[PDB]
C-alpha cells in the first residue's frame, strides 16, 4: 500500500516522482522502495505543490481554473510504476466518487516512463517526461502521448563522442545501464564511435539496482584492458555509476580509470557522495537548466508543521537528518537521536539539475490546458462544457504546438515528435579547495558546438592519457599486424628491414640490384663498385707493377737492342724475345686488370685471371721446353724419343705450340662462358655489383699452367745440380722454386679471397718480377 | 479516503480485560496512525492512546497508562485496544480516529474520525 | 473495443491469442488490427473452445465445477496485448462483478507477453504462455508469474551445442539477427560454448532489415575466414537466414559452408522459397511438437451455422474462402462474391506447430485449478468458500507444483524458473529426390538427451564437412605453439632436439647428460665413446704400433745381445746406452697410446697425452745430441767455447739432464692442472672422449721439441753433406728432415681440424717409428 | 453486455417520414447486427428492418423496400431508421433487437434488445 499528495481542483495533474530508490534486487517482486531519495523525488512533490500553488495563484494562467495534483511515487521500478498508473486510470477506469486525472507528469528514468507510456496511450493521459532521454521515445506511432521537456539521447550520444574524439582517445571501454536509456542511448554512441574512428574495450551492460557481486564482476571486466585502455566511456543512471564507485572502493580502482558519463550522473552530489576520491575527473554531462530559485526559497522555509500534503515528508525528514521522532505520527524505530526543531536543510544541499525541468513540465500541462480553454470555448471562463472531461488527444494537440518561456527563463517549445530543445553544460567533477568537490562548468555543447579548455579542466593538460590499444606505434619502418579480429585495435611491430613498407599493411622485400632507401618508401641503386680506377690498398701493387713494366723497358734496352752478348749472340734469339713478351703480359696485367664493372670489363678480368695466367706460364713453359728441347739429345736428362728438332724456329715452334692449346682452350670456354658483374648477396651491406665466377672455370688455366709447372720442376731436377752457365744452376733452381711454391701458395688463398682478382695482380707480379729481377740481373749484368 | 469502523463493545463489570477492534476500509492504510479516544458520561472526548503509522511506537494517556495495549495489524486494516483492569470510569464512549500528518502526541490531525462505541464498565 | 469470445463457467481462464496482424504503421497508436492470421488467431480460439469442451465433459479434471473463458485478441502486438490485459481486470477490479480471471493463456510473441506480464504480475494472474521463448522471461523476479511449456532460447544454445560438440566441431563462426531474441539466444549459446570447450571467429549482429551489402560484408568476413572455418552457428531468423543467403548468392558460394541455425528457420520453408539449392547441408532444429489430431476432427466440423460462442469464426470464413455472406450478419460488404452452401475447411488445412502448446497450457492450467482445489478444498468437490474468488498467488504454487501428461502423451513440466523441458527436432536439407529439396528430421533432441540418427544426415556430405582452428598434433616432437589470441585458434611446431613435451604445450629441454627418448616423451643415458680399439681404421694405428714394437723387441735381442761391435761402441759406451734408452722410451708409451680415461686412470691417460708425445721427443733430442755434442766436443765444430769434461761420463751426465729437463717440464705442465677430462658435447648429438688440452700445454712441448731439433741439425748441417763413417750421421741429418717434418706439419691437423687423439698417436708413433727406421735399423746389419 | 433505448418514434400522418434512433450502451457495439422488428398491438412479431454489423449490405422487408432507409455510427454506439410513405398500419412496437451470430436474414438469434416504441401513428 502507498501513500498518493492529492492536492484538489477541477482539474487534476497525476505525476510520477521517484520518491523512494528502486526496490532491493530479490524484492522487486515484493515491489517494496527502500529509501527516500531526499533530491530526486522529494524535492520534486515540493517542486509540483509549490508550481501548482503559484499557477492556482496566476491571473493568467487558468485564471478561474484550479489546479490539483496527484503525486504517486515511481519508485524508479517498472514493476512499481505500472501499478500507480493503473492507481491513476482505476478511477474513472471502473452517484460520485472521484475525478479524472487529465495529465501525467512523466518519471524520469526512461523504462519506467515507457512503461507508464504503453499503459497511459490507451487512456488518452498525455505524460511529459521531465527527463527521460532514451532516443526509443522519438517515435510517435508507439510512444504517441509522450512529450519530453528534453533533449533525446541522440544529441548526447553525439556530444560525448565529440569529446571522446576531441581528446584523441579513441580504444575505450562503455559500461551502461540495462533498460531503455542505457540501451537505446549506448546503442547510438556506439554506433557513431564506429565510424568515427573509435574502437571498444567491453561493451558491458549491467542493471541499476543489481547487487554488489554483479559491480565487482563488472569491475573486472572493465580492470582487464586497463593498461592500455584507460577512459570507460559509462552511460549510465545515477545509481549504476555509484554502483560502480562502490566496487572501486570494495577492491582499490580508485585512481585506475576515469569516468566519461551521461545525463544520468550529470549533476548529482548523490552519486559521488561518499565516493568523491574514487571518481575525480569524472567528465559529465547534464542538460542546460539554470536552477530554480524560488523554489530554493520555498523549499528551504518548509517546517515539519505546514506539510499537511506531502504524505513522504516525515519520513523523508527522519531520514534527511538520521533521527526519530519522538511522538510524531509515522515515527521510525529503527532511527535514533531524536530530533531538535532548530534543523535546517542547508546542510550539503544541492537542489537538482532536473529541478527547471520538472517545473517546466508542470507549465506545459498548465499551458496546454489554457489554450484549451481558450481555443475550445473561448469566451468564457474557468471551466466550460468542453474540456469538461478534458479529451487526453485535444490536449496533446495544444501541448505539442504550444511554446512557453518556463519560470528559469528558457524558452520551451515541443517538435512533430513531442521533443524539446537543449543545450548540453558538461562538467568535472574536482578538488575545489584544500580537500572539497564540486561539478563545475568546463564547457558546453550545443548543436556540433563542444567549447572545453582543457587546462581548465581536472587541473591537468597531460592530465588523462592517449586512450588507444596500439600507440602511433607507427614510426618510418614499421606495420600493422591487424590483430584478427579488431582493426582499430590492431598490433604493432617493425617489419624484416629488407622489406619496404609501401602501403599501410604490406610491408614487401624490394627486388634485387635495388636495396630498401630511408623509412623503406622505396629502394635505391646498390651502387657499382668501380674496380676500374686504383685503391691504395692496391696501388702498392700497381706501381710495384709499373716498376716491373719500367725493367721491362730496361730488358728491352739490354736485349732488344743491344743483340752483342754471348747469351743471345748463341741462344735462339726468339725464346728470350717471347720470355720479354710474356713478361711485358703479366706486367701490362695489372693496367688492363683493374676494370669496371660492365660486361666488358668483366671479360677483360677474365681476359686477365685466366688467359693473363696461362701467358705468364707462356714464358714460363718456354722456359722450360727450350732447355728441355737441348736437353732431349743432351746427357743431362735420360731418353731415346728426343722432343728436339735441328731448326731453332722448330724449337720455338714446339714451345708456341704448347702454350696456344691451353690460349685456345681458355679462349674457347670464356667465349663460351657468359661473365658479368652481379648484384650477389654476401652481405645485404656491399655496393658489390662486381663480377661473378665458378673458380673451378680459372682451375683449368691454373691446371693447365700447374701441369706444366710440374714439368718446369720436373726439369729442374738435375738443371739444380747441372752448374754449366754463370751460376744459372743456383739462380734458375731456386726461381723454379719460387714461382711453383708461390703458385702452389696463392692457389688456397686465392679461393681464401672472395674477390680473387687481388690475390692474382700479388701473386704474377711476384712470379714474373723475379722471372726478371732473378733471370735477368746476372746474365746482362756480367754481359753489361 | 479511509473509512473506519468500530467492533468489539460490551458492558463488563471491574477488572474485566475486554477488546476493541477499529477496522478500516480501504487501500493505502500501512500510512496513516491510529488513535483511540474516549468521551464519559457528561465529559470531553479525551485522547485514551494511539500508535505510529508503521506501528512500533505506541502512546497511551497518563490517565489510563501502560495498563492498556495497542496494537495495529496492517494487511487487516485493523487496530486492537486491549485493556487491563478496567474500572468503572473507564467506562465512556470510545471513537477510533485515524491521525496522519501530527505535531508531537496528542496534538495530531485526527481527520478520519470512527463510528463510535459504548464500552461500559459496570460493577 | 474489439470482440470477446467467451464461455461462462465457473473459473474463468482468460486468453490472449494472436487473431488478427498487428496494425501496420498506418493505424499502430490508433491500434486497429488488420486481417485474421487463420493458423495462429481462430484456429487457436477453437482449440481453446475445444478443450474447455474435453475439460468440462472429462470427470477427473473439474467434477462439478464449469471451466469458462474470456477469450481476447493480443493482434501479435504489445498496445493491443495491454489494452485487451486491461479489459480482463476492469470487472475483476470493481450490473457488478462477473468473475476474475484465474489466469491468461499468454500471447504468442515474446515482447508482449513481457508487456502483457507486467500489467497482470500486478494483479496476481498467472500467466502461461505458450510460444514465449525468450530467455528473459525465466527470470522470476520481473516475471513472476509467467508459466510456460515451451523451452528458453537457453535450451536452443543446449541443442546446437549438442550438435557441434556431437559432430566434434569447434571452430564455429557465429552470427545472429539482432534484438531480445537472437542476442539473448546467441549470448547464452555462446558462454555455454566457451565453457564446454568451443570457439569462434566472428559474432555477427547481422539485422532482420540490414541492405544486401551488409550481409555482403557479413559473408565476407565469414569468407575472409572460410580458409579454416567451414561451420557458421547462426541464430538467424527467417528474412535474415534468408539476406545472408541472398549474399552467398551474390558470390556464389552456394554450398560450402554448413551453416546451423536455430528454429528461426527450421519449418521456414521461406527461407529457401525459388532458393533452396544454396542452402545444402544445413543443419536447423525446432520444438518437436507432435500434431492434435481430435481438435482436427473439431476444427473440420465446425458449422459456421451452428457456432454461437465465437465471433472472428464469420471473419475466418470470409477471409479464407473470399465470400460475402448475404445473409448472415458482419458480412464482409468489401469481397466479391456470394457463399455457395458447399464451402468446408479440409482444403489448405495446416494445423500449426504451436496447437500442441497451446492445448497443454490450457490444460496447465486447469491442473493447477484442480491441484489447488485437491490441496484447497479437501472433502469437499467444486468450489468451497476457500478459492471463491479464487486466489492468484496460491495458485501459482500448484499450478507450478503441477506435474502432468498433455495432449500428444508428453508430459508439462515446471521448473523453478516457471519454464519447460525442452522436446526439438533436428532438420536437414537435403538431396531428397532428382535435385529436389524438402525439410526433413534426422532424428530429435529431448531434455538433455541427443538423437542423431546420422545416416540420413546429409549422404556423408555433413558426414564429411569438419572445421577446426588447429589440426590436433597431440604427438610428442610437436608443441602447440600459438600466439596469444584464443584457445582454439594455435599453430603447431615441432620442437628441437634437446627439447621433448614434458608439459605438452611446451618441449622440455632437459639437462645435458639425458638426451631426449624417442617420441620425446623422457629423456634416458647418452651413449659415450672411449676408444680402446677405436675402430679398424684405427686398428691401422694399432698395426703401426704392434708392427713397431715386433721388429724392436728383435732389436733388443740381437742387438744387445751381441754386446760387441765397433761402430756401436767406437766412442763412450754410457752415450750408447743413453740412445737405447731414449728410443724405447720414445716407444714405450705409443704402445699404449689407447688408454681409458678416468679419475684413478687419469693419471695414467692425460700422463700419455704430453707424456707419450715427451718421451717421443726424449728419443729424438737424445740421437740430436748425441750427434751434436760429439760435434761439437770433436774438431767438426770447431768453437772456443767446447765444454767438455776429463772423464766422458760428465759429458753424458749433461745428456741425462738434458732429457730429465724436457721431463720436468711436461711433468710440471701437468700437475699446473690435475688429470681429468671436460665432456664438451658439440652438440646433444656427438659424444665422444674429450679430455682438456689447453692449447698452451701444445704449442709449447711441440714447440721445445721443434727448437732442439733445430739447434742440433744447425750444428750437423756438415753431416748433410759428409760422413766419415758407414753412412750413420748423414742418414740421422736424414732422420732430422724426415721427422721435423711430419712433427711440424702434423701442427695444423691437430690444432684447426675437429679430432684429436688418434691424430697425437700418428704424430708421435710415425716420429719415433721412423726416427728408429732412419738411424738404428741401418746399423743392425752394418755392423754384422 | 449491452443496454438499449428506442427513440424517434411518435405520432405521424400517412406519408410522413420519420425518424428511429436507436441508441445504445456496451462498446462491442460496431460487432453486433441490428434490426427493428415490427409488432402492432393486435399483429404479432415480424422482423421488417436489420442492417449488417459493418454497415456494409442492409436488409428491409420487401413488403416496405423502398419505404424506409436505415444507417448506422459505429461512431456513436448508435444505429438509425427512417420510414418513408408511413402508413396507419405502419406502425409497430420497434423492437430494436441486436444480433452478433445468425444465420440468413432475417433468422439471427437477437441476443440484446432495446425497449422498443409501440410508434403511435395515424394519418
Ligand atoms: N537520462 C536518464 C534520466 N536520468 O537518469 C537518472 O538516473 N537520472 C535522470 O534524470 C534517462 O533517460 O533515463
Amino acid at each position: 500500500q502507498r501513500s498518493v499528495a492529492r492536492m484538489d481542483g477541477d482539474v487534476i495533474i497525476g505525476a510520477l516522482f521517484s520518491v523512494h530508490h528502486q526496490p532491493p534486487a530479490e524484492k522487486v517482486p515484493e515491489r517494496k522502495c527502500g529509501e527516500i531519495r531526499e533530491q530526486y523525488g522529494i524535492q520534486r512533490v515540493e517542486a509540483m505543490f509549490h508550481t501548482l500553488d503559484k499557477i492556482n495563484a496566476d491571473p493568467v494562467l487558468l485564471p478561474n481554473i484550479t489546479l490539483g495534483s496527484e503525486i504517486r511515487d515511481s519508485c524508479w521500478h517498472s514493476s512499481v510504476a505500472l501499478e500507480q498508473s493503473i492507481e491513476f486510470i482505476r478511477d474513472s477506469l471502473i452517484g460520485r466518487t472521484k475525478k479524472p486525472i487529465a495529465g501525467v507528469i512523466g518519471p524520469g528514468s526512461s523504462s519506467v516512463a515507457i512503461q507508464v507510456q504503453n499503459l497511459l496511450q490507451l487512456f488518452d493521459i498525455p505524460q511529459i517526461a521531465y527527463s527521460a532521454t532514451s532516443i526509443d521515445l522519438s517515435d510517435k506511432t508507439l510512444y504517441k502521448y509522450f512529450l519530453r521537456v528534453v533533449p533525446s539521447d541522440t544529441l548526447q550520444a553525439r556530444a560525448m563522442l565529440d569529446i571522446v574524439k576531441r581528446y584523441n582517445w579513441t580504444y575505450v571501454s562503455a559500461v551502461h545501464t540495462e533498460g531503455n536509456y542505457g540501451e537505446s542511448g549506448m546503442d547510438a554512441f556506439k554506433e557513431l564511435a564506429a565510424q568515427e574512428g573509435l574502437c571498444i574495450a567491453h561493451s558491458d551492460k549491467i542493471y541499476s539496482n543489481a547487487g554488489e557481486k554483479s559491480f565487482d564482476r563488472l569491475l573486472r571486466k572493465l580492470r582487464e584492458r586497463l593498461p592500455k585502455a584507460r577512459v570507460v566511456v559509462c552511460f549510465c543512471e545515477g545509481m549504476t555509476v555509484r554502483g560502480l564507485l562502490s566496487a572501486m572502493r570494495r577492491l582499490g580502482v580508485v585512481g585506475e580509470f576515469s569516468l566519461i558519463g551521461s545525463d544520468g550522473w550529470a549533476d548529482r552530489d548523490e552519486v559521488i557522495e561518499g565516493y568523491e576520491v574514487e571518481a575525480n575527473g569524472g567528465i559529465t554531462i547534464k542538460l542546460q537548466s539554470p536552477e530554480v530559485r524560488s523554489f530554493d526559497d520555498y523549499f528551504l522555509k518548509l517546517r515539519l508543521d505546514t506539510n499537511h500534503r506531502n504524505p513522504w515528508f516525515q519520513e523523508f525528514w527522519q531520514h534527511r537528518f538520521q533521527c526519530r521522532l519522538e511522538g510524531f505520527p509515522q515515527e521510525n524505530s529503527n532511527f535514533k537521536r531524536i530530533c531538535t526543531g532548530n534543523e535546517s536543510l542547508e546542510e550539503n544541499y544541492v537542489q537538482d539539475s532536473k529541478m527547471g525541468f520538472v517545473i517546466n513540465a508542470i507549465y506545459a500541462m498548465a499551458h496546454g490546458l489554457q489554450n484549451m480553454h481558450h481555443a475550445l470555448c473561448p469566451g468564457h471562463v474557468g471551466l466550460c462544457d468542453a474540456m469538461k472531461p478534458i479529451d487526453g488527444s485535444k490536449l496533446l494537440d495544444f501541448l505539442i504546438k504550444s511554446s512557453f518561456i518556463g519560470v528559469s527563463g528558457e524558452e520551451v517549445w515541443f517538435d512533430e515528435k513531442g521533443d524539446a530543445p537543449g543545450r548540453y553544460d558538461i562538467m568535472n567533477l574536482q578538488y575545489t579547495e584544500a580537500n572539497r568537490y564540486d561539478y563545475v562548468h568546463v564547457g558546453t555543447w550545443h548543436e556540433g558546438v563542444l567549447n572545453i579548455d582543457d587546462y581548465k579542466i581536472q587541473m591537468n593538460k597531460s592530465g588523462v592519457v592517449r586512450s588507444v590499444c596500439s600507440e602511433p606505434c607507427l614510426k618510418g619502418q614499421i606495420k600493422v599486424i591487424r590483430k584478427g579480429e579488431v582493426s582499430c585495435c590492431w598490433i604493432c611491430t617493425a617489419c624484416k628491414e629488407n622489406e619496404y613498407v609501401q602501403d599501410e599493411f604490406t610491408c614487401k622485400a624490394c627486388d634485387l640490384g635495388w636495396w630498401p632507401n630511408a623509412d623503406l618508401t622505396g629502394c635505391e641503386p646498390i651502387p657499382v663498385r668501380y674496380l676500374e680506377w686504383s685503391n691504395i690498398e692496391s696501388i702498392i701493387a700497381i706501381a710495384f707493377s709499373c716498376l716491373g713494366i719500367l725493367v721491362t723497358l730496361f730488358v728491352t734496352l739490354i736485349f732488344v737492342l743491344y743483340r752483342d752478348t754471348p747469351v743471345v749472340k748463341s741462344s735462339s734469339r726468339e725464346l728470350c724475345y717471347i720470355i720479354l713478351a710474356g713478361i711485358f703480359l703479366g706486367y701490362v696485367c695489372p693496367f688492363t686488370l683493374i676494370a669496371k664493372p660492365t660486361t666488358t670489363s668483366c671479360y677483360l678480368q677474365r681476359l686477365l685471371v685466366g688467359l693473363s695466367s696461362a701467358m705468364c706460364y707462356s714464358a714460363l713453359v718456354t722456359k722450360t721446353n727450350r732447355i728441355a728441347r737441348i736437353l732431349a739429345g743432351s746427357k743431362k736428362k735420360i731418353c731415346t724419343r728426343k722432343p728436339r728438332f735441328m731448326s731453332a724456329w722448330a724449337q720455338v715452334i714446339i714451345a708456341s705450340i704448347l702454350i696456344s692449346v691451353q690460349l685456345t682452350l681458355v679462349v674457347t670456354l670464356i667465349i663460351m662462358e657468359p661473365p658479368m658483374p652481379i648484384l650477389s648477396y654476401p652481405s645485404i651491406k656491399e655496393v658489390y655489383l662486381i663480377c661473378n665466377t665458378s673458380n673451378l672455370g680459372v682451375v683449368a688455366p691454373l691446371g693447365y699452367n700447374g701441369l706444366l709447372i710440374m714439368s718446369c720442376t720436373y726439369y729442374a731436377f738435375k738443371t739444380r745440380n747441372v752448374p754449366a752457365n754463370f751460376n744459372e744452376a743456383k739462380y734458375i733452381a731456386f726461381t723454379m722454386y719460387t714461382t711453383c711454391i708461390i703458385w702452389l701458395a696463392f692457389v688456397p688463398i686465392y679461393f681464401g679471397s672472395n674477390y680473387k682478382i687481388i690475390t692474382t695482380c700479388f701473386a704474377v707480379s711476384l712470379s714474373v718480377t723475379v722471372a726478371l729481377g732473378c733471370m735477368f740481373t746476372p746474365k746482362m749484368y756480367i754481359i753489361i | 479516503q479511509v473509512q473506519l469502523v468500530e467492533s468489539g463493545g460490551g458492558l463488563v463489570q471491574a477488572g474485566g480485560s475486554l477488546r476493541l477492534s477499529c477496522a478500516a476500509s480501504g487501500r493505502t492504510f500501512t500510512s496513516y496512525a491510529m488513535g483511540w479516544f474516549r468521551q464519559a458520561p457528561g465529559k470531553e472526548r479525551e485522547s485514551v492512546a494511539a500508535i505510529s503509522s508503521s506501528g512500533g511506537s505506541t502512546h497511551y494517556a497518563d490517565s489510563v497508562k501502560g495498563r492498556f495495549t495497542i496494537s495495529r495489524d496492517n494487511s487487516k486494516n485493523t487496530v486492537y485496544l486491549q485493556m487491563n483492569s478496567l474500572k468503572p470510569e473507564d467506562t465512556a464512549v470510545y471513537y477510533c480516529a485515524a491521525a496522519m500528518y501530527g505535531s508531537r502526541w496528542p496534538d495530531w490531525e485526527y481527520d478520519y474520525w470512527g463510528q463510535g462505541t459504548q464500552v461500559t464498565v459496570s460493577s
